[PDB]
């Protein structure tokens, strides 16, 4: 083939604009709420412990392959991002 | 928590000894004998309540009837007190607000 003919179009309609349906939602008012949500003691405890939960998931640095070329950019990776704690 | 306090405060002095009214004729004004003597019949009524009401044929001492029962705020307190120890993230059994709720089970992999 050549490509791709097709674009990637939106998600919107005449009242559905960008996944979103309501104009109190809409553009960057719906982020007021979404942070005001934030003061919430449910919605903290939750993000919390999802959150805490993400951070011990004991990440490890897989390679491609058995050889050392990819054992080598693995550990490079690792040395990177710093899966260990500090560096 | 705390206006739910105070307002449990002001509530139980109404509902645990009852607000006293009481009428007179206009024939008594301020300031006079019959006056103090109605000011010493209601703080008799709310400081001694032993000495008893003793009135003449026209005054109709009463209690204020607030036709209600006092509502039962200890769920609201508890519930504001659970949102206290939810927003910081501990659960219900180590602090001690585990009251009439089941215990956890199993858990998950960890706890909260």
């Amino acid at each position: 083939l050549e490509g791709a003919s097709v674009p990637v179009m939106s998600t919107s309609y005449d009242v559905v604009v960008d996944r979103e349906f309501d104009e109190l939602l809409q553009g960057k008012d719906g982020l007021l709420v979404y942070h005001k949500m934030l003061s919430d003691g449910t919605v903290k405890n939750a993000l919390n412990y999802i959150f805490g939960r993400i951070r011990s998931a004991k990440w490890y640095v897989e390679p491609a392959s058995t050889d050392p070329e990819d054992i080598a950019i693995a550990a490079f990776i690792h040395a990177q991002l710093g899966i260990d704690d500090a560096s | 928590k705390r206006a739910l306090i105070l307002l449990i405060n002001h509530g139980l002095e109404r509902f645990m000894i009852g607000v006293p009214t009481l009428t007179i004729p206009k024939s008594v004004r301020q300031g006079t004998k019959q006056w103090e003597a109605a000011k010493e019949i209601v703080k008799n009524f709310v400081q001694k309540p032993r000495h008893g009401i003793i009135l003449p044929d026209d005054w109709k001492f009463d209690t204020v009837d607030l036709k209600s029962a006092m509502p039962d705020a200890i769920p609201y307190l508890t519930y504001h007190d659970a949102g206290i120890a939810r927003a910081l993230g501990i659960d219900f059994n180590t602090v001690q607000l585990n009251m009439g709720v089941q215990a956890v089970n199993i858990g998950e992999f960890v706890s909260l």
